[PDB]
């Protein structure tokens, strides 16, 4: 399927890690609307300080989704990790078999495009 | 509930045989490995719980001799 | 037992090589030089010693004793048989 | 409570047999490796603790011979 | 569906034979290692699994002897 | 004992080879595949076959067909002749 | 589709023998590992699937004997 | 204090059998590994230290014969 | 200073038996390694040092037979 | 093309024999490791493949004896 | 040809890796015009902020072709990875047996030479 | 100085058996390991110097036999 | 059995050497190569 | 080109013997390693192509006997 | 000067026995690893190097048997 | 050039004997490792190559026996 | 220059025996390692070049027998 001999192996490994390490994300809104993906989600912890002390500690979630099922995903649409509601911010370019989905939290802020 | 146990074990034997039994996975800090079992014990386990279950005959008994 | 003796002594030796059978039997046993499958015969001349390279080996089977024990078993069976027929064992055997 | 670890050991035997007996698990900075046994001794343990449990007949007194 | 994994295992045998049986594949912290089996066991697997399926005659009953 | 001796004598050699059994017998035990019943083979002179690595022809050594059975017979019909009252040498 | 199989296997044997069978490759993050078969089993595979295919005579029958 | 010795040793046996004996544990910067005993020696320890206890017999004397 | 030495040795034997014999211990930058001994030698040490001390009888003078 | 890879294998034998058989080659980031074979099997391969080639005499038929 | 006894090994390794992981590429325009090469393509992610906040997500493609074919490529001409159309921006110097090819995207921006 | 030599050897034997024979230590850039001696050689050495020193009898000579 | 006996007795000994066969019999079994049939 | 083959083999033997055969080289970014052959095979190789080339007698025929 | 290295080797023997024979000493950036010898060879070294010294009687000329 | 090469081989043998046969040498980024032979092969090499040159003999024709 | 050779070899034996044979030495960024010869071959070399030199007798010839 690919002039690769290698990307086939990385795709098989990608499926393996998704099956063994991941969660059943369900998506609402957007062109995909109701759909289910198997993506491994993590929530690294990041803090900003702003003024004197204005600590706004939060998290920066990621999903590591496979590109084929998440094409034309756009950015404004939301997402649901089980019982929790997120929203995609940006989509990383494909590394060969998948991409990192960078996730927000809560309602996406407006559109502000016109 | 032995039949699906048979099915899963036979599958796992197939994936181990061809190319698709995983020993380690790693996600840059999220890694885990599994112990690997030899194929001989796999086939012994398959045969044992294959004959033990209610599926049909697979091996008969001795062998007669006549002139 | 007679057939087993036939075939146990039939296969005298074997040759172990990764070459062609014709070439292997030529370089280890000999003959060929055909005038014009059935493999090839070998002339039974005098004693001949071959030469080998690693990977080749000529090994001749020791087989087993033809009458490992048969004569005594047949002796007992014929004794029983002569008892059955009412004739002396020695006369029958 | 013999049935409990009978079932647990049988499930562990099947689990190790197929592919999923975890050996070492490592999150970033937190790793731990469980020691792994062979499969034969697991089978002997299963058999011995099964017969010790009042489970049904599985061994019969040798074998008679009649003409 | 026996012909399916028969063909799959034959292709796997050839693939291992030439150069292509991948053991471990890694890319930027995403690494997966597959366990490997000796070619002999795979050959025997091909043997009795193709015997079990309706594949044609490949074995004969001993060999007669006659003068 | 008779049947066991028959069986042990009725298995002389064993062929082990990777390739097909028909071709194996063609290349090892002579065979006449040029012409189920497997394959018959002529009983000619001594034949030395060539075998590739991984094949082997093993000559079964069998076992002595009278491993003490004669002496056991001697004792048994001694007991029998004791029972019937006739001399042992007459009975056996 | 055995003839090109023969060609591929013979070529793989040739590269293995001299210098040209690669076990692993790596480029600063993307690496692959190939299981390496031995030489003996590969030549056995060559011989087996060479005699099995439409390839002509290579090994003949046993040697006769005459005076 | 030997009854709780029995309990601890048997629990360790079960944990090692299924999956639950830790060879080593590592938090970030703090790791310890324990020497891992085999199975057979552990079973001999179990037997020798249960017979010395006052709990009931498990093995009996040699068997006689009678026509 | 012998009896409590025997007690410490027995405690160490049990400690190694279950799971808790520390082999190496590592903090940040600070780590030490303790050498390990096979269980058999520790058992013999326990046995003949217990015999050497004034602990009670555990050996009997062979065994005689009588009709 | 028997001459071509015959000469290639002969040269491979030579430069493996002295010092030049490259096992692994690595520029920073890009490394490969060609597999390595013994010298004995390479010699046997050379012998069989040259004798299969129509090159000149290299073997004789046993050896006669006479007084 | 290489008077080194080591560059032969590195050239063989480069050929092997390009054949085992690379992909085909069809260069268009330039002196080569229609020509096909092989190289390991990759597309790392990169972000920038043009002020108080302007997120411009982009990619920095690379190809790693062998130096023999990459000769007289200049910078204006363009290239297609399968369907996608990139354009060479910078050509890395020879590292011994090959060189990284730095790719752009879309139409090259003018020439602005004189 | 045989007596304190024997005392030190006995102490080292004790720490070796239970848990306290250090193989190596490391303080974030200051590491040192010591060669580990087998228990058999240690007991042979301790016995040899134990009977070499002037302390009393431990082993006597042969064994009589009287009816 | 007669044929097997003659065949088994007819091979006597063997030699093995990666060296050239002509020179192998020259340096081991005496030979007369200094002066088809072998 | 046999004579320089002999010369190169004798050289490589000499460097291997004393200290001067290099297993691998490393240049902080570019490293290579060559497969190391045992001395015995090199000696057989040198002897074989020494007797095969046109250089003078080295080994004669078998030793006779006389009274 | 035989007493000098006699005492030195005896002290080294005892030192290796107890715990103290250093095999590798590492300061930050400065590592030195000495070689290690088995205890039996050191014991021999002691034996013949002291018997060659004019040390007292330690051997006796076989042993005679008398009635 | 055989005499000085023999001298160099003898010097290398002595250097390996005491402490000086360098195996690997490494600078910042730059390192090489030389393959190491045994001592027996080098010894016999010294032996028969010293024999082959015209220096004074060290062998004699077996031995006689007279009354 | 055999006598100083004897002295150096006997020294090297002494340092190897106790603790003073350095297998490798490493300053930061500059490390070397020397091949470690065993001790038995070292003693054989000592004896051989000890008897070969002009120093006095160390061993004598067989042994008589008289009544």
């Amino acid at each position: 399927d690919f002039d690769n001999l290698f990307d086939a192996a990385i795709a098989r490994a990608d499926e393996t890690i998704r099956g063994y390490m991941g969660t059943s994300a369900t998506i609402t809104s957007g062109e995909q609307s109701g759909a289910v993906i198997r993506g491994v989600f993590d929530d690294p912890e990041n803090i900003s300080y702003a003024g004197q002390g204005v600590r706004v500690e939060g998290s920066s979630p990621s999903l590591f989704v496979r590109t084929d099922e998440v094409r034309q995903l756009r950015r404004g649409d939301t997402l649901t990790i089980g019982e929790e509601n997120f929203w995609v911010d940006r989509v990383s370019p494909d590394d060969g078999g998948s991409c990192h989905l960078w996730l927000g939290r809560g309602v996406p802020p407006a559109v502000n495009r016109r | 509930t032995r039949q699906e146990e048979l099915a899963a074990a036979r599958a796992a034997l197939h994936d181990l045989m061809t190319g698709k039994r995983v020993a380690t996975v790693q996600k840059d800090g999220r890694r885990v490995e599994f112990t690997a079992t030899s194929v001989s014990d796999l086939k012994k386990y398959i045969a044992e719980l294959e004959v033990q279950t209610g599926m049909t005959q697979r091996r008969r008994g001795p062998a007669g001799f006549y002139v | 037992q007679l057939q087993s003796a036939i075939v146990k002594a039939m296969y005298a030796a074997t040759i172990e090589s990764e070459l062609d059978t014709q070439s292997a039997m030529d370089f280890i046993l000999g003959a060929n030089s055909q005038e014009q499958y059935a493999a090839a015969p070998v002339r039974l001349g005098g004693a001949k010693v071959p030469h080998l390279m690693p990977g080749d080996s000529l090994n001749l089977q020791t087989a087993q004793d033809t009458d490992n024990g048969y004569s005594v078993f047949e002796q007992s069976l014929l004794r029983y048989i002569a008892a059955g027929l009412g004739v002396s064992y020695e006369q029958l055997s």
